[PDB]
């Protein structure tokens, strides 16, 4: 039940989500 | 993408990785599957002794997972420590299944009764005699001891077995095409599914439908001389006319209409999907793939009868060289030897190589069915940016 | 025996209740389980009945002369 | 080469058309040989000098077909080497064709041979 | 009366021919297995499928033998002179089908497992060969099955 | 007396044979399918009908031993010489037809695997090659089925 | 008598000797005309010559088996040991006549294939020389013909 | 009568077969073992599997024809075919057992040895390659028991 | 009667079978003591290890030959085929039983030859290997024993 | 031209063939166990006289 998904982050920022989302993460 | 797993679903998403993948749309028995495997297995083969020890071990490396989880497993013991809730669900089934089969232990024991099985009459008469035994009573938990695990009553229980074992068969087919009609439904054909899967589901289904209502019908009527080969005399005519040992007063004119419903529908599990595709606008392999997936279900049944009889034997033997070295030891240290003996070799055989062979064949015979049911491969396992160390 | 699959069929029903009390929370958790609960039902029955066929009416009895 | 090749084939059919006519006269060279009267010793000497016969003839016709097959590749491969050696070749295959026609007047000869009753 | 002889040589061949058969079959798949080691030391479950197969053909040899022994009963319907025969045409039978299948099934066990080490993704189609070659050794069970079937109508 | 024996042994030697020959050409097709996955897995997928083409042999073969042996009837006729003759027969032509096809099925299949992996196109010609060598097995067992058709023998 | 038991072994060994021919020769032609292939494909499609010829073999030894089989009616004819034993070994001859012809046909094409991979010339020779072998193999299978017209007096 | 030519020579020939099997199978095992010993000593500790391998088939064949043997009692046993036909066959299927088992106990040493020093965890997989051959061969020898049980119906 | 011929037979057939293979355990042993010598004349001193062996099984195997020959006495007991169809059996059994462990353990021999030379635990594990081999010597002679046994018990 | 007088020795053991056929009628003579045994014999020794020439 998964779709793709398409986002413009920040880098800084992009950097701090990257970082939460390396233990599990979504995409 | 791949469906969330829990700690029991996780051995059978790695068995459906192992049948490729399938679409996300596309039906996923796995779940199914977590219990059809151990309801096979334990169709195929289970020794009610070891079998539970082997639960209990496993229990007991799941109750220390903790610990498991600390202390890395080496080789086979990784794969293990993965599917320790399969291999117990499988046990548990086992153990049923060794209770029909009434060898506790590897071993015959009386239920209920003292004895659960006896020869009614023919006292003085032996057990080769006309009037022989009669089960006046009968083990209502399993198979009554007598007509089963006597010396020869092995050969008529053998081909019960292989009849049932038809049967049971012919129900794996009847939920494949039942999943595949399921998949079409979420598939969301508006015709298409009619004019594919329905002619390629049923046609075989009654097929072997009809040889297990003639079982049916056998076991209702009791014909004895023929044994479970009253089935394999009645098909042994495909032409018309005689018929005569048929229970069913109409059996072969509607056996006959049976047929030619079956060689009419042979075209309609191929033709009908390729006109509705050029008249919008593979079935080479679908040919023939009929009567070669009812040839591996059979195939299939006669492995789990075949496995069966042989673990009946091993435990049989194993009986005998345990009485063999009892009655012939006079001094405690003889029947000690040869009591351990026979336990180590016992263990080795069933434990280990009989239960290897029956979980490889019954896995063998689950790929083929759910290759015959649906989600034909044709798909990958979700990707996330996990870390691997952390998880 | 009747009495059997009744037996059967009210076990299936406590089953089904015992799964209902447990993961009432998570409806296609619920149905997995019914859908497991199903399917040994099937297995268990099928298996009884398979024994009992056999028990319907015996071909011939056994010889065990020493 | 191809011609020369033909030429042998033309021998191999030669050979052949011997074979049927072999074939057709102990088709005719058959004896009376009752069904009834098939123990006398006459019928087992006339069995005996019939299958003489055809010994004789198959195995020399089959040896002279596979001199003629060998001389005829040697002879095809010397023909491709040198265009003038063809009469050559010729030869070959002509005294192979010999071969099988002298086999053949042996099966001719050994026809009247039956003394069966 | 000399029959039960026949019967007792045609079930101890169904069995020795499938044993061999499944031994050839075995030691070519191990052979090829231990060389796809160390390259490809996860292709473990892949190799272990030509083992499998292997001993699904000797346990289906067991069974013909078990059946064929069970047929031979001299203490009802005297077995006359029909019966040692049919016994061994349905050993012979089995055992020759055992060793073509183990045979079949060796020389395809090796060529997987020399396949295991490069691609895996082959693994479905390797196991789709040993099942299709497993099914001779299916349909010679079931040949042999059907010939024991004919044993006891002959006793008349 | 016995001859009916003999024609039940030459039928199971039909299916011996019929088996024999299938597992040669099954072991050829799947070394060459073996190559072809090793070359590229898509390949793999199209090659498999030799295989198949192989197993109906064998159950072509395995439909003519279960034929001959419903052909087997004591209360058909009394002891007679003819019916283990003809069934023998029949059998074994059946049997060395089939074994034969089926070794050069194998080796055309094994060469087909290789040559189509190079190149598509050819594998039309191969699949016609293979249709025709499974039709000559197929009219071994067609005659081989008359041979067990004559049946009456005697009156 | 035993006449029969010759006769069917007879015609049987003559089928299993044609069909063995016939599949030697065929598959030898198939794997010569693989091989020659590879290189040109357009070549490959005009190499049925070794489909048409393993054919004709299996043809005209399934024709042979027919003939022989109806020639066994025993309502018709009592028939007797001599009998039976000539049309047996006239039906065997001409079998092993039919595969030694095949045998040898499919051999030539093996590498006619290569032959006709190389020119069209080579490939119009190797389809004369395949013509005069399946003239061979006619000739075969009328002489078994006459045998099996012989075996009626 | 003619029972003891067909009961003498089944209990020679299964041991005789068996021991030839193993023997052969022994040799291979353990030229594979010196090998493995050249390249590492551990390897060669670990190589001693397949003689166990071999000297469990050895023990099965003595003890199929120990049974055998013992099952002769012509004192106690009336003279019949039955009963010596049943030994013969026993013989002779523990002999052809014991030989295939040997032979592919050879091969599978030489891998085993082979893999050993290629990596122990080969070695550990392909010990269950040999235990499925010694199931095999134990299935052979369990079928080989059924046959010695057949001979009770003579007497 | 003919019973004399059989047992005299078998006695022969097994010195025979046992020479041959001591034969060719020792030609084996022999050409690995050489290399070895060639390689390192102290070491080879050790080497003659599995020629002794294969000596002794050889020794052993006509020992059981003489043993089962001297039990045919014709004045002893009257003419019976059982007599001397099991000597023979004994005698069968027992020679290729010798035979194939010769055969064996002369190349498990050299092969543990050509290691010790390598290394020096090879040498240990060559003489397991070899000690392993024993048992088809050791069957055979049980089966020897069991058939003379069985000679015996004829009436 | 060696080849020609090879194949002319071969014609003429086919005339020496045709000989033996004019003279192979058997009420003339009559030939026991000796006679028959004996023609076979050295019949058998001049042809593998016969072919070690021809190799």
């Amino acid at each position: 039940p998964m779709q793709l998904v398409q986002i413009i982050i920040p880098i800084e920022s992009a950097h701090l989500t990257v970082s939460y989302l390396g233990e599990l993460g979504l995409l | 993408t791949y469906f969330r797993t829990n700690k029991f679903t996780s051995a059978f998403q790695e068995i459906v990785d192992a049948y490729g993948v399938a679409k996300y749309r596309e039906a996923n028995p796995g779940v199914f599957t977590i219990v059809t495997f151990p309801f096979l297995f334990a169709v195929m083969f289970g020794d009610w002794g070891h079998g539970i020890c082997l639960l209990l071990g496993t229990l007991v490396l799941i109750v220390r997972e903790k610990k498991l989880a600390s202390q890395k497993l080496d080789d086979i013991t990784d794969m293990t420590f993965g599917g320790r809730y399969v291999i117990l669900m499988m046990a548990l089934f086992s153990i049923y299944t060794g209770l029909i089969y009434n060898e506790f232990f590897s071993v015959p024991f009386e239920i209920f009764s003292h004895s659960a099985y006896a020869c009614r009459d023919l006292s003085c008469s032996e057990a080769t005699t006309v009037g022989l035994i009669k089960v006046r009573d009968t083990y209502p938990f399993g198979v009554d001891p007598v007509w089963h695990g006597s010396r020869s009553e092995l050969p008529f229980l053998n081909s019960l077995k292989m009849k049932m074992s038809i049967l049971l068969g012919v129900a794996q087919m009847n939920l494949g095409i039942i999943l595949s009609y399921f998949n079409a439904t979420f598939f969301r054909i508006g015709v298409n599914i009619w004019c594919q899967f329905i002619p390629q589901i049923i046609f075989l289904n009654s097929l072997f439908g009809y040889l297990s209502l003639l079982i049916i019908l056998k076991w209702i009527t009791g014909s004895q001389a023929d044994l479970y080969h009253v089935m394999i005399y009645m098909f042994l005519s495909p032409t018309d006319e005689l018929g005569d040992n048929q229970l069913f007063p109409g059996q072969k004119t509607a056996q006959l209409v049976l047929l030619l419903l079956a060689f009419v529908s042979v075209p309609w599990m191929l033709l009908p999907k390729p006109f509705i595709l050029k008249m919008q606008h593979h079935q080479m392999i679908h040919t023939i793939e009929f009567v070669l997936g009812a040839v591996s279900n059979t195939a299939s049944y006669l492995r789990l009868w075949a496995l069966s009889l042989a673990h009946s034997e091993l435990s049989s033997v194993f009986y005998e060289k345990v009485l063999l070295l009892a009655w012939g030891y006079n001094n405690i240290l003889i029947l000690i030897v040869g009591i351990i003996v026979f336990i180590f070799a016992t263990v080795g055989v069933l434990l280990v190589m009989e239960t290897l062979s029956a979980f490889l064949h019954a896995l063998r015979l689950h790929w083929v069915e759910f290759q015959n049911k649906f989600y034909e491969g044709d798909g990958y396992k979700f990707s996330p940016f996990s870390f691997a160390l952390l998880d | 025996f009747l009495v059997t699959t009744l037996v059967f069929l009210v076990i299936g029903i406590i089953a089904s209740l015992c799964t209902r009390i447990c993961c009432n929370r998570g409806p296609s958790t619920n149905l997995l389980h019914l859908t497991l609960v199903i399917t040994a039902t099937v297995s268990c029955w099928m298996m009884w009945a398979i024994v009992y066929l056999a028990q319907m009416k015996p071909l011939i009895v056994p010889i065990l002369s020493e | 080469i191809t011609s020369k090749n033909l030429i042998s084939v033309i021998f191999c059919e030669a050979v052949a058309i011997y074979g049927v006519i072999v074939a057709i006269i102990l088709q005719t060279k058959l004896e009376s040989v009752p069904a009834s009267q098939i123990y006398a010793p006459e019928s087992l000497r006339a069995g005996y000098a019939i299958f003489a016969s055809g010994i004789i003839v198959g195995f020399a016709n089959l040896v002279c077909g596979l001199c003629v097959g060998i001389i005829g590749s040697s002879c095809a491969l010397s023909d491709a080497q040198n265009s003038s050696l063809f009469v050559k070749i010729l030869v070959i295959e002509i005294f192979g064709s010999a071969l099988g026609l002298f086999g053949v007047i042996v099966g001719i000869i050994m026809s009247a041979q039956a003394s069966w009753p | 009366e000399t029959a039960p002889f026949f019967g007792f040589l045609g079930a101890a061949a169904a069995l020795v021919f499938s044993c061999m058969g499944a031994a050839y079959g075995t030691a070519k798949s191990g052979v090829g297995v231990a060389s796809m080691g160390v390259m490809r030391p996860e292709l473990v479950m892949k190799s272990i499928v030509p083992v499998v197969m292997a001993g699904v053909l000797g346990i289906y040899g067991l069974i013909i033998a078990v059946i064929i022994s069970t047929g031979i009963n001299p203490k009802a319907k005297s077995y006359y002179l029909f019966d040692g025969y049919a016994h061994l045409s349905s050993g012979l039978a089995c055992g020759l089908a055992g060793l073509s299948a183990g045979m079949a099934i060796g020389i395809v066990g090796d060529a997987g497992v020399r396949a295991n080490a490069q691609q895996p993704k082959l693994f479905v189609g390797m196991i789709l060969i040993l099942i299709f070659a497993e099914a001779l050794a299916l349909y010679g069970l079931i040949v042999g099955i059907i010939l024991s079937s004919r044993a006891g109508q002959s006793r008349a």
